[PDB]
């Protein structure tokens, strides 16, 4: 309804896995013949028949759109499984989820090496796409390393640079529930994070620091996040601006 | 099968039960008609059942594995409709056990092809998870009275993704999982700190204090997980002071984790100990924190608060 | 055989390939300068090494000149060491991948033909 | 008939693998569908009817008792496969043996870790 | 994705259709939507298509997700008729994509079971050789002309071993591996020189000469990766005569395997090149030789023939 | 027919996984019970009563003979599956192709170490 | 599988086969960790039969769980006492292997029928480490303990 007129919706199905099950009674008590898993063989044609409309409408039909975040829920982490695989396929790209990630104190537990979005940057403002291409690339690079961690006793000052900015951002990424920030906030979170004001701060610290520094910026620098859309990206100004504050906050810090 | 279920589920009625003020319902479906018969007995003995009078404070209703796929599948809909006139006609706090609802599962499984269905996924029934939505959507607190349900879950050959555990998970708002791996160490009761969950694990619920503590220990212990078996192959020596360090507080939590149950006496050859809230979160706070670092991990094996280990590290001299 | 199974020990294993494999890159870099300083110096876990000197042992001068040479064989040892155990490492997660992929198919088409032989009965 | 006259009797069922097998056939042509590894559905009821019967009577009945020691045979060591697991999760406790430790000289090769008995000390003596 | 994928097929489209007169079909077995559209505005874009003047060299067919498994499962075969009639009629040398191979075959499946038959090892349907077999036979060189087939293949849980994939590897002739490691050295198109194979690559087949350069190429390259290790630890200093060359060399040939698409135009702002097989051929087999050494790299970074080369580095310096 | 009138002759057959395969569609649209790979129960006979047709007849039978060359594709080396344990425990011997071999340019890729030939020194050459 | 499965209670003594073993060279490619007897007793084969049989075993047994160690690391972080045990072991793996007479085709060598009596002598020395001096190729495809040593001294 709101795609066709010109509005946009979200849709978000939790979950699949769960619809999928119902249909899979229905088939076998219809007596159609089951497959893998039990599964009836116009199962994938159920979920693709729901995703596809899912779209973006053209100038001529409204411009309107319906977004879906259809969930699916992996059995140990078999993505391989039967409806998992069909909706992998179906979709745009994946949000992944992990146990071990949570535990180990990422939140959101996203696992960023296997997320993607096909779609990427085409959605993505100029602002957010800068400081995200960096933080792409270094952490790319952390991910390479990062098992050396522990045992590396003697690593090169090129290796152990990437270590920091990688456990750095990895805290930047972290984020506590209920709290869904504008785009403007995050940038400025990252930025100080890819442009290396935090390689010297304690990781323990880091999720500290961004707590009070946004709070900080939000309060006394608004100016500075309107501008940070506006110009849609980093402008000049705003990347002075922001090295004076996080510099003067950071020691405040550290005092 | 054998990691303690029943032993945990028979503490909780000893320590939430004996204190609850209110009636409480206890289904056996599926299980051992000994554990019926050794339940019985030891509620007439702490009274809580009471056989001279009107002071009985828990129904009991039995439908162990001696019994037919019919009974042991209708069964918890019998001690559920006992739990839910209580609930309903008083709105009075309901206590309601059942060991193991897996048992209603099973039992439909076993009559299912005579009932004329194709079989779903690892032999189930087809109407798994809707025969199990229309049960469990009547276990539960309501506008009227509350319900606190404590469900025994059998998981099929351990496997936790087996289609019945798997299809119970959601109708939950906490989760104990036990592991016999953990069991087959000597830590009991077995329970996976990293598979273990509860919807009230919340900062703004149970308070900053109490959740960092928690999520410390989590991440503590998924740190070490994840070293062991590497280190098993490569040695300790890489491993910087700090790290090192670390492990040896992982190790002492896990097994701080441990606690003797008064119920499992016969077990453990110890004294059951209790811990309150408050006891718990500064042990583990201060294990966190370095504090008895200078304690030998057997120090914290199988006591009850922090102070015990302290002792036990003591009479570990000689 | 069990896939939660062999998905840990490829875990672990992939780990210690890693792990092993930088532990050869830093001795290599480690033996390289020693083997330079080698000459000069002849002028005034490591493989077996500790365990060949140990097992046949049952001021400055000397003890520069044998601290030198010994750095030197041990970084090399070490080098070769773990050049060999990431070697093994890499070997073993290709034949476990192998076997996973095995068990895999094995698991899809038992409970498949399971399904098949309850429904063909009704 | 010992147990219910106040006699005690111990029975091995040496062993169960091979009668839940031989159920499977007679299950299988008698035209049941086949569930779970082609055993029937009620492969464990099998098994939970007949352990069940193993039982301490009270004074009242004559105190005697039938003591069961089922036998179950793995394959390959998998004390966590379905037959196995649902008979673990009929008795009181399992003693698991296996060849590693029978070939390392640990015998019985009793497997500590793994096997348990549900009864605990009440069947020992004070000595023991 | 994001391989440059589309772009390579758009490429060949155009260079088939330049160099052989022969047009392209475009087979999407499961298209989504969203993607097709894509593909389509991108081929409009790209010339391969065109809206007005019958230049279009590509015809599409497409069977999106939305479709029952029959449709999908049907769509090759559409688009595969398309592609007969260039042939059989037309005698030209047609080219046919077909993306992907993979839910052609899961549209197999899906139709085999709703037909009720007994599925096969790992649930594949019990014709899985068959269906496949007369699907890919109408793909070849008759007296007529030809049909070549390039096919995106997904792999199910990265195992080779799958009966999907060993299928389909059974009428395979070649593989163009796309990476992203290699994307990301911006070497285009990304290309990965080592696992890309061909079954023609026999002697007996592209002739001796082509034979011994593609050897030397892939030697050269082979060698350098190895010594990556030896370079960055015990630093490349000590690297003999014959070590230090094949650095330069590998490095030479590795940035001329990149090459500028004639699709790529309308953003590179750079004129697409398409190499003649002779010019390739001399080309390699003249850095193998040594012949361009006192060249700069740049000098063969996005180039064409091996002229280009020589040029870019005088203007270069 | 060269085998039987005193000829010698010999057969090639490339390759017989397909044949199994195509043998599999028949038994499985036909809904015979599938086993291991999905393979029907006669898999093995499908190959055996084929090749045990190669032979050799001694004089009295004219001493022809039929030669049998079959061809098994493995799966990543799987020399252990099903198919080509089967015809393994059919033929005289075999001779191993390793892709490692291949790869790494060694043509024709035997594994000198894996191959075998029963019954072939005998007919070995004594130049040889 | 089902078939053999099934088998193995219809048996007095088995032989298993090995394809691991057999590509290692060892013939009989016999497992001699899953092979039983059910006369593998004191009161029938006699102790010192039976002693030597379950010593063999503990070591195998041993070496075999070595095994997993060795594979990454090889045998450098092994203490003196495991090594030992490798060496045995080793030895023990190899004398267990025997040429037939239906087989010297393929072994190229003269078959041996080795009696009881030297059968468990032979095992008795390796176990006690009598041979701890020889190299094991020795030990691989000879008849009496005494082949062995001679075949030790060829190789020098
Ligand atoms: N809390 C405990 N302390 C010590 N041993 C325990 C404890 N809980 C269980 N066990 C041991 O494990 C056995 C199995 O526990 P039980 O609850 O009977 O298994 P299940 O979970 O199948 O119901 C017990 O008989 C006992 O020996
Ligand atoms: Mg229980």
């Amino acid at each position: 309804y709101f795609r066709d007129n010109g509005k946009h919706a979200l849709i978000i199905y939790d979950d699949l896995s769960k619809q999928a099950v119902a249909y899979r009674q229905m088939s076998l008590l219809l007596r159609r013949p089951p497959g893998r898993e039990a599964y009836p063989g116009d199962v994938f044609y159920l979920h693709s028949r729901l995703l596809e409309r899912a779209a973006k409408m053209n100038d001529a039909f409204g411009g309107g759109s319906l977004t879906a975040l259809p969930v699916i829920e992996t059995q140990a982490g078999d993505v391989s499984a039967y409806i998992p695989t069909n909706v992998i396929s179906i979709t745009d790209g994946q949000i992944f989820l992990e146990t071990e990630l949570f535990y180990k104190g990422i939140r959101p537990a996203i696992n960023v090496g296997l997320s993607v979005s096909r779609v990427g940057s085409a959605a993505q403002t100029r602002a957010m796409k800068q400081v995200a291409g960096t933080m792409k690339l270094e952490l790319a690079q952390y991910r390479e390393v990062a098992a050396f961690a522990q045992f590396g006793s003697d690593l090169d000052a090129a290796t152990q640079q990437l270590l920091s900015r990688g456990v750095r951002l990895t805290e930047l990424l972290k984020q506590g529930q209920y709290s869904p920030m504008a785009i403007e906030e995050q940038v400025a979170v990252i930025y100080a994070g890819v442009r290396g004001y935090l390689d010297k701060l304690e990781p323990s610290k880091i999720t500290k620091f961004e707590n009070a520094f946004l709070s900080h910026v939000i309060s006394q620098h608004q100016a500075l996040l309107g501008k940070i859309r506006t110009d849609g990206k980093i402008s000049e100004e705003s990347d002075a601006k922001l090295k004076e504050i996080v510099t003067n906050f950071l020691a405040g810090f550290e005092a | 099968a054998g990691v303690g279920k029943t032993v945990l589920i028979m503490e909780l009625i000893n320590n939430v039960a004996k204190a609850h003020g209110g009636y409480s319902v206890f289904a056996g479906v599926g299980e051992r008609t000994r554990e019926g018969n050794d339940l019985y007995h030891e509620m007439i003995e702490s009274g809580v059942i009471n056989l001279k009078d009107a002071t009985s404070k828990v129904a009991l209703v039995y439908g162990q594995m001696n019994e037919p796929p019919g009974a042991r599948a209708r069964v918890a809909l019998t001690g559920l409709t006992v739990a839910e006139y209580f609930r309903d006609q008083e709105g009075q706090d309901v206590l309601l056990f059942i060991d193991n609802i897996f048992r209603f599962t099973q039992a439909g499984s076993e009559v299912s092809a005579l009932l004329g269905r194709i079989p779903s996924a690892v032999g189930y029934q087809p109407t798994l998870a809707t025969d199990m939505g229309t049960m469990q959507e009547r276990i539960t607190t309501t506008k009227k009275g509350s319900i606190t349900s404590v469900q025994a879950i059998y998981v099929p050959a351990d496997d936790l993704t087996d289609p019945a555990p798997a299809t119970t998970f959601a109708h939950l708002d906490a989760t104990t999982v036990l592991s016999r791996a953990i069991a087959e160490l000597g830590i009991y009761p077995a329970v996976d700190p990293l598979d273990s969950t509860s919807r009230i694990m919340d900062p703004n619920i149970v308070g900053s204090e109490h959740y960092d503590v928690a999520r410390g220990v989590q991440k503590i212990l998924q740190d070490y997980k994840s070293l062991q078996d590497i280190i098993a192959i490569l040695g300790m020596d890489e491993l910087s002071e700090e790290d090192k360090l670390t492990v040896s507080r992982a190790r002492k939590i896990q097994r701080f984790l441990s606690q003797p149950f008064q119920v499992a006496e016969v077990f453990t050859g110890h004294l059951g100990k209790l811990v309150p809230l408050k006891e718990t979160i500064k042990g583990f706070q201060q294990i966190l924190a370095g504090e008895y670092d200078h304690l030998p991990e057997q120090a914290f094996y199988m006591v009850g608060p922090i102070e015990e280990a302290v002792a036990k590290a003591d009479k570990l001299a000689e | 055989a069990t896939l939660k199974d062999i998905t840990r020990r490829l875990k672990s294993i992939k780990n210690i390939q890693k792990i092993t494999k930088s532990m050869k890159m830093v001795a290599a870099a480690k033996y390289a300068r020693a083997e330079r300083e080698l000459k000069p110096a002849r002028v005034y876990l490591c493989g077996a090494i500790h365990s060949s000197v140990a097992k046949q042992m049952k001021l400055a001068n000397i003890i520069y000149y044998s601290l030198k040479e010994s750095t030197t064989s041990e970084q090399s040892a070490r080098m070769t060491a773990m050049d060999n155990a990431s070697k093994n490492a890499s070997e073993m997660i290709d034949k476990l991948t192998l076997t996973f992929n095995r068990t895999r198919q094995a698991v899809i088409t038992k409970e498949l033909i399971e399904i098949i032989s309850g429904a063909a009965a009704l």
